[PDB]
């Protein structure tokens, strides 16, 4: 016996369904690590990360909400973004939007 | 004396580790409460001494063992930290998993 | 991406078809449905969901919510569900999904600059229980109350003083007056009960325009024909509760007299097992009829090994009896009687007594409403099993039937539930959090109009707040001004059409209480039993439909020796 | 029918003829009258006379008491008798036969739905003590004088600062009315002294607008004819008291210079017999005059074995006093005398004296002025015997003779005898209920202005106020609003003209001081005697009559460690 | 006549070229000047000089001093004095030589019979510590804080919820007002800062006409560019300040594009060294920039054996992190520091960090703000010896150096300079007196406002205030409508102006905040140097001018174990 | 620990307890409060080693003799009352005529 203890179903989550997603390769030219968390803007994300700006535009990464992904200075990864929703209205990050897109 | 509240606060720990204290020596499985007062007090008792915070953080999980403490007891308390003044000032101590 | 159950239920807490054990009893509940869109879930801290731009808005204040409670598992009469909750001018606003609707899907719940965040995510959240038998003997309780989760009081009093050691009175337009005054220091909601024992319709109307919100009748002032009629006259005329605790000396009639002069109206009857005072030793077949509201009184929940010796000595010191007059011990194995202790916790489980109460200072404890409603739940299942309203593999409906008897129940009862008593939009935000180890027993959070009023706190000077030694203090929503704010104090209409509160000069809000004349059994949320019951003259064995109705003593109980430190 | 004497004071507490033990002393009083109607005496609880049709009646809340206080010792100045108390809008209604006159017979004190009761029954009630020597050095010193049974506190100080420390005076107008604002959240009455030593008349005019109800001239502060002279001028014109702690070095003239400066004015000599201030030795021969209203301070009363012992350090803290410094220690032998220190107990016993206080935190202890008044009665029965005033065999004059010196002297005194200090209709209601086994040491119950204000406890979740740890919790008539309306601020007259009350925004009750002027010694209730005392300035024996006045200490005494844990 | 040195500074307190070691440190003051005219000292007492005609004059209340510290050793960022400190209407009146103009020579601050006496002669007066990182987890912090001698508190939150547990940030106009309310029953200086991430300028508009006197830009809320620009562009048009915890995970861009968005305007750097948030691992760079007002939080200071292993869990409770997701713990080595840890000691011994602040549980001791300024000046003294700016065989110059960090610094970068942060003429009485003994970690007593709010106290009913047991007990300045009169609730321009007050019904005393935009580098007393400092962005090390800075961890400190019973 | 106000007040019948455990080693004969305060705190370890209502009710009875407090001091004491936690949940005990 344990108090309050859960008793979860085996089995899966799949998360944000529906929704169009990419790949792209990024990687960290800076030389202090950066970290992008879950649901910020990919198109704006530190400088210093080179990949293809344009293909991120309206994405964010496609991870468990709340998480975030390392870049260690000098690496190099493919990470795979979904499509933002709702209205589809960018405000605030580096402010290159700010409006819908 | 000129008890700040911080030390008559922890006086409130220190008497509640009084009392499981004298349960344990009766040989009573300790509950919830019970743990937690008795290996907090454990703690600061080790910083008046001068044991250096490292030290303390293994200390702290051979207090109690999971058959001295209550069903699901052990569980209940995923860590401990107390705060107590070493020679170098206040600092914090956490033990993680402190019975097992 | 996708993400196993498990590590879902550590990160977002419990989703569909989770189960949950409830502190340490045998009660399971299982998420009946969750409200979010997977993926899009809303948490706080750094590197997560509720920044700028994401999470979080551009709206203004008007616009989003000052408060959300993230991924919470509600408890709730009518559902066990997981959702955010949106908190805005201290009432609740919705139950749906929170974030920011300019990137996320599906957000019915705003989050802007002004939007505070309390991380429900693996926490139970439930409303503030509502205790209807409060003995105004001190002001102590009120804090020993809201610690256990209780946000209303409803009681009388003017402290300790004999009237009020053994009745829930607050005596007249002075005492009422000067205790809506010292209402306005206390933490909780309250409404006050003044006496009731008179047959001059118009001593009763004072009160009733000096503030009260019900009338206690009470023995020790006279429960007679004439008394009970004459209160219940008044109450069907200013839209107020009657309280009854009946002659349990059968001195002007038997419990069926009782009933004749109540003449089919609606009434609370208090403590109807009747350990606690009434008719002896049938004043629990009052549960059978449709204009009765009963409740219990705490000590007798549930039937244990020691219940019967506690008692004897109990009952003395209340209402001032003197265990040398024969005829003051005489009426006490008339008023303790185990066959009716034991039946009560199977009426409850059928759904035959619908509320329960404290009776506290008075027998009762005031911060043992929650818990040993649950610990009755508890022995139910383990005597009785599944209850045949059960469905799927939970106690899901046990649960509804339990949280029931001490949220919106008593708020029907007294007429105010229309402000608070359950989680639904435009509720005062009367809230509790709760970590499965400790439901029902030590909150994680009490939240009060939409303010923490109470909650465990560290070490003051510690880096954080988790260091011991850890104990209940007050918070803001229990300061000065914003305590005001926060609270209610509850009138009647006379009193509010009055001005009462304006010549008082209260400081709090004021709300209004209506519809306790109209309430019936039927309307007893999942607690609408009126059975065929008797009660045996000599035996004082309690049947229903002739079965034999009856439980065993428990020798141990859950939310018990492994929480408390004495 | 018929009843013994022993069952009936078990049931209805002791009646005429009776004696009863106070404390554990030798003092005995006997009951000199019964206002009850034998059989109709008014009893509540189950079954017993307080309820509708019967005990209680059917008139409205204008035509009854609010409180009842039933079969009641009381223990006041003018006599000790058995009767019920009445209580309306927070005042003594009445003293006579509590009930309902539509079935019992000389009822003089009704009782409707409107009335709250208070079991007297084998209690002990006297009005509220009144010490007026307070030294505001900490507010809590409010609570600690409240639960010993003291109503009323007049004194001066700002908080824990050199000048408080030594004197009781609250300076200037800032202070004043800074104090006057903190008052409204202490639990008692309260009245403030300004500082009395100035030569210029309109710097204590000034402070007498501002709210003081009298200025205390303080040696610390120059105690010189000039000051003194110029106090008393302005107390003539705004009848406001002064009270005097005189030149203890005799820098300005010795003991008959200072009374010449007085005039023959009125006034209130501080701690009179010296070793708490004033011209040393012979401070103490002003008891002897027509216009000086005598009092001591507690820590010499009564004479025992340690008293001198502790008396050496005490003097140097108090008054910044330097250890070192011969001048500074030199007049420690000259302050602190054994002779005076025993005379000062039969001074009391004979009536000389006519007021106690404590001298709170400079010499004197807060919570024990009635604990030590009773100490020194015990000690001169047990040495001297029977007072020459006695009949019968009790100790019921004496008994009187020393209440009064903490209730109605202490009243009249300082011109607040027309709202407090005895148990008399019209007055505010504070009182309070002792049960004979801790008569002056613990109270039972603690009443201010018709309101429980404090009163030991038990366990706030217990089913019954009794169970451990019992101790004294504040209850609602300390609360907030509550608290205002059951307490008073005395102001002068001027200050009350002045609308200092509407300007400061004061929440609480106000009362105006008057009559301070014309009081003399012949005026202090039993406690009249101007006797031709002297003190011998070599030997520092004291006489009467030529006759030596002395005591024995006292090794041990009662309303002691029978009843502390400390 | 003549007096030896030695028996003067025992009588009267040190002078010229005395020097005192504070508590049990390395630090020695001198005193630079004596402000008092030998013989002609004020000294209170029985035969003292405060006696009437003597030390006291004849004036009426308008024009003496309502209070005056006696023989006062002053330690403030303007000097090192002996001097008596007078004090009329809650405010500063003068520091110089108090007495009677009618007798004594060069009387500068009048005393009469209006003035209330503290006898400082002996103890170090300084004004209160103001700390401007409060998370209002809970309002028992204020007493804490209080007790430490911590007078003003500015920060954010709402109660022990996970934003404010994360954040200085009072969300929205409901929770400021809540907060703004609640605030009147605190008995310190109060100032709120909202949540200022958003990049939506009406949002934030809003906040700040709803009374917050700054906001805070936190990375939990999502600390990027677009906020932060969003949130200086505000604060330049409503004369605020903004308080920046900048974005560890370098999420949105380097230190160097946080330094662009600011874009050179006024800003505050909350603990610039980093290990308490902020660009890993370079944020201290921020420290050579002529806008940045830099700050420490106390965990740091000073580098000691156990700083590091502490702060490793110390972080993830804070701010909500997951030790099992090795994103939140990777993290945790790229913010703790050693290298910058041991730094920040010298930085601060430099003049480089200007400010000292708490970060009240959330990494941070709220009672220790001050004690650890001190233990930091001790501990470089020992190590790096004299300052270059020292004169004479003393640690003057440090000693004003450091003591600016928490008293004038913080008054100058919040806009609350004008009322409080040092003793000067006009600035609000909040005072602190102190035993040269337990000079920074015990007080003597703490007035506010010209009251005594907090003092430790002994025995209630003691016969002195100095039996024990001894401990802070609240004061009167810290009661009801006293407490009011006595502190004051820091209100934006707009939120003046628009009549919050009034309409929230606050009752303290109202003060503005002006000039946070104006306030640079310069500015800060005795700490403006703007270093060329760089960061090792791999090995972490810390290099002033090419040359490396770092100090050796201490193993043990002064004001520690000898004073504390935990 | 989560100490709920009930939690803490009966520390400080614990704590009163202490000191009359102590004088009565002494061999002190014990007051009032002492008394009370001694009884009290044997029920309420009576309930944590899980004795019933009935056995504590008679055992309460037997802690201290009339020789063993001062005078007067039995009659002062016509019951004790304290409440524990029992392992079937609060139970009240009382103890009539405790010291003879
Ligand atoms: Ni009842
Ligand atoms: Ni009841
Ligand atoms: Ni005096
Ligand atoms: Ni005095
Ligand atoms: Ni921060
Ligand atoms: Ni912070």
């Amino acid at each position: 016996m344990i108090p309050g203890e859960y008793h979860v179903k085996p089995g899966q989550i799949a998360l944000n369904t529906g929704r169009a997603t990419c790949r792209v390769v990024v990687e960290n030219h800076g030389d202090r690590p950066i970290q992008v968390g879950s649901h910020y803007h990919f198109a704006e994300v530190n400088p210093a990360l080179k990949f293809d700006r344009q293909q991120a535009a309206g994405y964010r990464l496609n991870i468990p909400a709340g998480t975030a992904v390392r870049f260690e200075p000098g690496q190099k990864r493919e990470v795979e973004l979904v499509a933002f929703a709702g209205h589809r209205a960018v405000f605030g990050f580096r402010g290159e939007v700010m409006g819908p897109l | 004396m000129e008890l700040t509240p911080r030390e008559k606060d922890k006086l409130l720990l220190f008497t509640a580790a009084l009392v499981a204290e004298r349960r344990l020596a009766r040989g009573l499985k300790l509950n919830y409460p019970e743990s937690v007062a008795l290996i907090s007090a454990f703690i600061m008792e080790g910083a008046r001494d001068g044991k250096s915070v490292a030290s303390l953080m293994e200390e702290g999980r051979h207090v109690l063992t999971r058959e001295q403490v209550m069903e699901g007891v052990p569980e209940m308390i995923p860590d401990i930290q107390v705060e107590a003044t070493f020679p170098d000032g206040s600092k914090l101590v956490t033990v993680h998993n402190p019975i097992i | 991406s996708n993400i196993s159950r498990q590590a879902y239920a550590d990160m977002f807490g419990p989703t569909v078809g989770d189960k949950v054990r409830l502190a340490d009893t045998e009660l399971w509940i299982e998420v009946e449905d969750d409200l979010t869109t997977y993926g899009e879930e809303v948490k706080f801290g750094g590197g997560k969901v509720i920044r700028d731009g994401m999470g979080q808005g551009q709206m203004l204040a008007a616009d989003c919510v000052d408060l959300v409670l993230t991924n919470a598992l509600i408890v709730d009469h009518w559902g066990i569900v997981k959702a955010d909750i949106g908190v805005k001018d201290g009432r609740i606003f919705a139950i749906g999904k929170a974030g920011n609707p300019d990137i996320q899907p599906n957000v019915t719940i705003p989050i802007g600059a002004a939007t505070e965040v309390i991380a429900a995510e693996g926490k139970i959240v439930t409303a503030g229980g509502i205790d209807t038998h409060i003995h105004w003997i001190c002001p102590q309780q009120a804090e020993e109350a809201l610690v256990s989760g209780v946000t209303t009081m409803v009681g009388g009093g003017t402290g300790p003083a004999a009237g009020t050691h053994a009745t829930t009175c607050t005596p007249g337009p002075w005492y009422i007056s000067r205790m809506l005054q010292a209402a306005d220091s206390l933490p909780v909601n309250i409404g006050l009960l003044g006496k009731g024992n008179v047959s001059q319709p118009d001593a009763l109307r004072e009160q009733v325009a000096a503030g009260v919100i019900g009338l206690c009748i009470h023995e020790d002032w006279g429960a007679t024909p004439a008394a009970i009629d004459c209160a219940l006259t008044v109450a069907d005329e200013m839209d107020i509760q009657v309280a009854l605790h009946s002659d349990t000396l059968n001195e002007s009639g038997f419990v069926e007299d009782t009933l004749a002069a109540i003449g089919g109206r609606t009434i609370h009857t208090f403590h109807t097992e009747g350990a606690g005072g009434g008719h002896a030793p049938d004043i629990i077949t009052a549960c059978a009829h449709p204009n009765i509201l009963p409740s219990s009184t705490n000590p007798t929940l549930p039937y244990t090994l020691n219940t019967i010796d506690e008692h004897l000595d109990m009952l003395m010191v209340c209402h001032h009896l003197d265990p040398d007059i024969a005829e003051d011990v005489a009426f006490a194995e008339s008023r303790i009687r185990r066959e009716t202790i034991a039946a009560e916790d199977v009426l409850h489980d059928l759904g035959a007594f619908s509320l329960t109460s404290s009776d506290s200072q008075a027998m009762g404890r005031v911060g043992e409403v929650i818990l040993r409603t649950w610990q009755v739940a508890h022995r139910m299942k383990v005597q009785r099993g599944a209850l045949a309203e059960e469905t799927g593999d939970n106690d899901n409906f046990r649960v509804k039937r339990y949280i029931a008897k001490y949220t919106i129940n008593p708020a029907l009862t007294h007429g105010i539930a229309h402000e608070v008593g359950s989680i639904e939009v435009g509720k005062l935000a009367d809230l509790v959090v709760w970590s499965p180890a400790f439901f029902g027993v030590k909150p994680a959070t009490v939240i009060k109009g939409g303010m923490i009023a109470i909650a465990p706190m560290g070490d003051i000077n510690a880096s954080i707040p988790t260091p011991q030694p850890v104990h209940y203090r007050p918070m803001f929503g229990a300061l000065g001004s914003a305590r005001h704010h926060c609270r209610l104090t509850f009138l009647s209409q006379a009193a509010a059409a009055n001005g009462v509160a304006e010549r008082l000069n209260l400081r709090s809000a004021i709300a209004v209480v209506k519809g306790c004349r109209t309430v019936q059994k039927a309307d007893m949320v999942h607690n609408s039993l009126q059975p065929n019951i008797t009660v045996d003259a000599q035996t004082y064995e309690v049947r229903v439909d002739g079965e034999l109705i009856t439980s065993e003593p428990a020798d141990v109980l859950p939310m018990a020796q492994r929480y408390f430190l004495f």
